[PDB]
């Protein structure tokens, strides 16, 4: 039975048409297919089915700008007037003895405006310190593009042990984000006057800084 | 109208038996030219079809999993269910339930409604419920514009945890980050709320953390008394 | 008074259009039939001819008998392959072939949409329509041919009404076929409508016969 082949990635600029491709295996060029969209971390959403001769029939509530066509063994999904909420994996599927899927094509939508990150730094909670632990959390949000290098400082000199930083991920705001957790003992935390986390993004550094034992 | 939703344990030990259950609203698993199907997506990878059955007609299975799956439909509860035997780490995936539409008039077979999907980890490692700590808002945040406060949900396994604010009330300003995986093999995440810096004195914020695989639900009030307790 | 000579074929072979029965095909009128009794140039694809004996008494003497293309081949089935429906069970001079008065519809690519087709008997005489119902040997065979694991056929006139579903099953090999195909027929009153509807397994009529059957009996006599 049939196989579907989609190259893994595509990119295009906001406002343009994009033409994603699904390729039916040799000897199945008369097959019909469906298309589905999976935005990141969600379930897929059926978009349309598509005949061998290019007739596309959208699902319910899928906008006009989604469409499709065919050439030989290739099946296309045209997205016109491309919008930043179209950034997603698009799977083709068909049917033969079984139900079969393509491997998906992750579409990236380019053209959105450069935005600098938005760091907010917490010290350890009184509760945590009382549990003989201490964690500083440096939370970075609202940047494009997603290249971000994070640097922790104890007083003024670099910290090597302790740090764990998440790789950046797109979000509901269509801008990137990351967490960085520094794990210390309370005694280490109290051994300096202030820690800083330093997010540098597009050769430009944003800093925040916290101190300890003034509270009571 | 038509909604599917998955349910079952988030975690299963090797060679035990994974068992999910879809629950259909907005429509009936007896009516229609439909099949009731299962699809999984192991983490980072593509959709794999497992099998479908219908109430009346013929069931169909993905040949490399046919021997290990069993499908059932409960007409009365409007549910259908997948059962996979002898799981290994390679069964770790997000499982989706879905309606496969045999559209009689064209002869097409296309999944038109998908569930939200449910994660299933296949690990011998045992569950670890998180500890939840409050991230109080400082005074560098409260002055002219806006303040931030939050929850740290530290050291759990497996994923996921779900975090709400004011039992579901609060949603604008909330931002729950992806987790980090530590050397330990345990996960930690943070939810933050950006806020009107009213001084946030009596303006009540309680995060609600749920980790199903350890039956952990926890309501930490982010007492915004920035460390100044007693 | 002038009989219908069927040579090496029997009624089944002649009226279906087995490809060995093409030579003597349509004489316009006859009083009795001569055939070869239990020739194997009846049904080339194995199966059972339903209401066969009734049909013989029906066809035995006819006052007029005109063949017509009830569902023309290159017009009536735009969403179904009307070409692949051939088999080595029904060989015609080199190639794989099939009966001349039926078509074995199969799937187009991937998808077998519900077909439905009607004919109203405008012809003034009765019309004899015959059709076939295919029973694949395996689930694979069904999905190969028709895609639809859960398929049906429906034939209906005002007098007739039946719903068929294929019994999928491996049957003794006959003429290299483990599947079976049954043959059916009905006479369509003048001004009545015959209706086909299928999602698979239907061997559709291509040719039908408008006929004026004779009083009482004809006689069928074998070699
Ligand atoms: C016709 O008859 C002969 C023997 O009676 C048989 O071998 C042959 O295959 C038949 N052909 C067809 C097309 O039915
Ligand atoms: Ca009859």
């Amino acid at each position: 039975q049939v196989e579907l082949t989609q190259s893994p990635s595509a990119s295009a600029s906001l406002g343009t048409s994009v033409k994603l491709t699904c390729t039916l295996s040799s000897g199945h060029s008369t097959y019909a297919i469906a298309w589905h969209q999976q935005r990141p971390g969600k379930g897929p959403r059926y978009l349309m089915n598509l005949s061998s001769g290019g007739r596309h029939t959208r699902g319910d509530g899928i906008p006009d700008r989604f469409s499709g066509s065919s050439s030989g063994a290739d099946r296309y999904l045209i997205i016109s007037s491309l919008q930043s909420e179209d950034e997603a994996d698009y799977y083709c599927q068909t049917w033969d003895a079984g139900m079969v899927f393509g491997g998906g094509t992750k579409l990236t939508v380019l053209g959105q405006s450069k935005a600098a990150p938005s760091v907010t730094l917490f010290p350890p909670s009184s509760e945590e310190l009382q549990a003989n632990k201490a964690t500083l959390v440096c939370l970075i949000s609202d940047f494009y593009p997603g290249a971000v290098t994070v640097a922790w400082k104890a007083d003024s000199s670099p910290v090597k042990a302790g740090v764990e930083t998440t790789t950046p991920s797109k979000q509901s705001n269509n801008k990137y984000a990351a967490s960085s957790y520094l794990s210390l003992t309370p005694e280490q935390w109290k051994s300096h006057r202030s820690y800083s986390c330093q997010v540098t993004h597009e050769g430009s550094t944003v800093e925040k800084t916290v101190a300890p034992t003034e509270c009571s | 109208q038509v909604q599917l939703q998955e349910s079952g344990p988030g975690l299963v030990k090797p060679s035990e038996t994974l068992s999910l259950t879809c629950t259909v609203s907005g429509g009936s698993v007896n009516t229609g030219s439909y099949y009731w199907s299962w699809i999984r997506q192991p983490p980072g990878k593509g959709l794999e079809w497992i099998a479908y059955s219908s109430v009346s007609g013929t069931s169909n299975y993905n040949p490399s999993l046919k021997s290990r799956v069993t499908l059932t439909v409960d007409t009365s509860k409007n549910q259908f269910s997948l059962s996979v035997r002898s799981v290994t780490a390679a069964d770790t995936a997000v499982y989706f339930c879905a309606r496969l539409n045999y559209d009689i008039l064209t002869g097409y077979y296309f999944f038109d409604f998908w569930g939200q999907g449910t994660l299933v980890i296949v690990s011998s490692a045992s569950t670890k419920g998180p500890s939840v700590f409050p991230l109080a808002p400082s005074s560098k945040s409260a002055s002219g514009g806006t303040a931030a406060l939050g929850c740290l949900v530290k050291d759990y396994f497996p994923e996921p945890v779900t975090v709400s604010w004011n039992s579901g009330a609060l949603t604008s300003g909330v931002h729950t980050f992806p987790a980090v995986l530590q050397s330990s093999g345990l996960y930690s995440l943070s939810s933050v709320v950006t806020v009107p810096s009213s001084s946030s004195g009596t303006q009540t914020y309680i995060c609600n953390v749920n980790h199903k695989p350890s039956n952990t639900k926890v309501d930490k009030r982010v007492e915004p008394k920035s460390c100044d307790k007693t | 008074v002038a009989p219908l000579h069927l040579g090496k074929c029997n009624i089944a072979g002649w009226i279906l259009g087995n490809p060995e029965c093409e030579s003597l095909s349509t004489a316009s009128s006859w009083s009795y039939i001569v055939e070869t009794p239990s020739s194997d140039n009846g049904t080339c694809y194995p199966g059972d001819f339903i209401d066969y004996e009734e049909l013989r008494e029906q066809l035995s003497s006819v006052s007029s008998f005109e063949r017509f293309e009830i569902f023309p081949k290159t017009s009536s089935w735009p969403n179904h392959d009307s070409n692949k429906g051939v088999t080595a069970a029904c060989p015609h001079a080199g190639a794989k072939s099939f009966y001349k008065n039926l078509i074995w519809l199969v799937k187009k690519g991937n998808s077998y949409p519900k077909l439905s087709k009607s004919y109203i008997n405008d012809k003034g005489k009765e019309v004899l329509v015959l059709w076939g119902i295919h029973h694949p040997s395996t689930s694979a065979d069904q999905q190969s041919l028709y895609q639809n694991a859960d398929a049906y056929v429906f034939v209906g006139s005002s007098r007739y009404s039946k719903k068929f579903k294929p019994e999928i099953a491996i049957r003794p090999k006959v003429r290299d076929q483990e599947g079976r195909m049954n043959y059916y027929w009905t006479l369509v009153e003048p001004g009545d409508k015959i209706t086909f509807e299928a999602t698979g397994n239907l061997v559709v009529p291509r040719y039908a016969f408008a006929m004026e059957r004779n009083a009482g009996s004809g006689i069928i006599i074998s070699d």
